[PDB]
């Protein structure tokens, strides 16, 4: 299963390994079963060149987590504005809230992101 | 007697609701694996000679007008009635393909004075879905 | 004479109130899996409560949750039997 190892090669920061992967067709939407995605593992870790490639090759922007977090969320959270400007580029639903209530300008607030609030 | 009677001429219905693909607009996740489950439950429950009825991606007004109608059946024949739900949920909360079916409806269709022909019968519903977001981290054990 | 209109239900819940529910991608979820599991071996030896309960020892120590992300890793379940029944249920008779 191919889905599996692009995951495990998205986590751990593997950009060569995860071109080979989605060379030989693995699933850019692949999931765990609590509906962890290659970019809801990418955006949170910071991997900005993975991200731009998963998005690239159609991995979906809005998709959420068992706790209705997506990549937007992910990223808010860690503090990483480029790939926040990414995620916005390819349609990232700002008005987005997980099962907590929260948005994605939410988390920035309660961090104190004085960047993020103002590109959000 | 302390058992319900079971020798009726069939032994009743067994209406599975399988939502596996949601609505965009809802942010579910689609269900995978759930078809395995449906599958799993209709051999298993034909083969104890239920009548099994299976049912795919069912919006929220499909789930109460299915419920409605299979209330309104002559079960005076049936033993008992079987129910199983797979799909997404909240607490007292069903998910259709579109949003929420509060849980309470769904079962009222079949209380005592509403199913007369299901009175002093066993209803069974079977639930699989969430009833929440929290996560159980567990404790150590032998 | 009367008899309740809530009598003679059971609801048995794949897991606890408040809490989060897990499938298998390949193998289904983990309550469907058990249940049907044990409705196979037990269905003609047991009654059916103590079938269910069955069911929950077997989500309860047998399944544990995987993820990549470390906020759903190693995670547990115990389903939840709810039942408003007034007679024992054999599905032998």
């Amino acid at each position: 299963d191919l889905g599996k190892k692009l995951l495990e090669a998205t986590r751990a920061g593997q950009d060569d390994e995860v071109r080979i992967l989605m060379a030989n067709g693995a699933d850019v939407n692949a999931m765990d079963d609590a509906g962890v995605t290659p970019l809801h593992l990418a955006a949170k870790r910071g991997h900005l060149e993975i991200v731009e490639v998963l998005l690239k090759h159609g991995a979906d922007v809005n998709a959420s987590d068992s706790w209705g977090r997506t990549p937007l969320h992910l990223a808010a959270t860690v503090g990483h504005l480029e790939i926040v400007e990414v995620l916005l580029e390819y349609g990232a639903d700002v008005n987005a809230q997980d099962k907590f209530g929260k948005t994605a300008f939410d988390i920035s607030i309660d961090n104190g992101n004085e960047d993020l609030a103002e590109i959000l | 007697d302390n058992s319900y009677k079971m020798d009726y001429p069939e032994m009743g219905l067994c209406i599975i609701i399988n939502n596996k693909n949601f609505h965009k607009s809802t942010g579910m996740t689609s269900r995978s694996g759930t078809d395995v489950d449906a599958a799993n439950l209709r051999e298993t429950f034909r083969n104890l000679k239920y009548e099994v009825r299976n049912k795919n991606d069912l919006t929220r007004e499909e789930i109460v007008e299915l419920m409605r109608d299979v209330s309104k059946e002559d079960h005076s024949k049936r033993s008992s009635f079987v129910c199983v739900l797979l799909s997404h949920g909240e607490e007292g909360i069903i998910f259709g393909t579109n949003g929420p079916v509060d849980l309470k409806k769904i079962t009222n269709f079949f209380r005592g004075d509403r199913c007369r022909s299901l009175t002093g019968k066993p209803k069974l519903f079977i639930i699989q879905a969430c009833r929440g977001t929290e996560l159980d981290c567990g404790i150590e054990t032998d | 004479h009367k008899i309740p209109v809530e009598a003679d239900f059971l609801y048995a819940y794949s897991t606890a109130p408040g809490y989060y529910s897990w499938r298998n991608s390949k193998d289904g979820s983990w309550f469907i899996q058990s249940l049907c599991a044990m409705l196979k071996q037990y269905a003609d030896k047991l009654e059916f409560m103590h079938i269910l309960t069955r069911v929950n020892r077997k989500v309860a120590t047998e399944f544990e949750s995987f993820s990549f992300d470390a906020t759903f890793h190693a995670k547990k379940q115990i389903p939840c039997i709810v039942s408003m029944l007034t007679k024992e249920l054999y599905f032998y008779h």
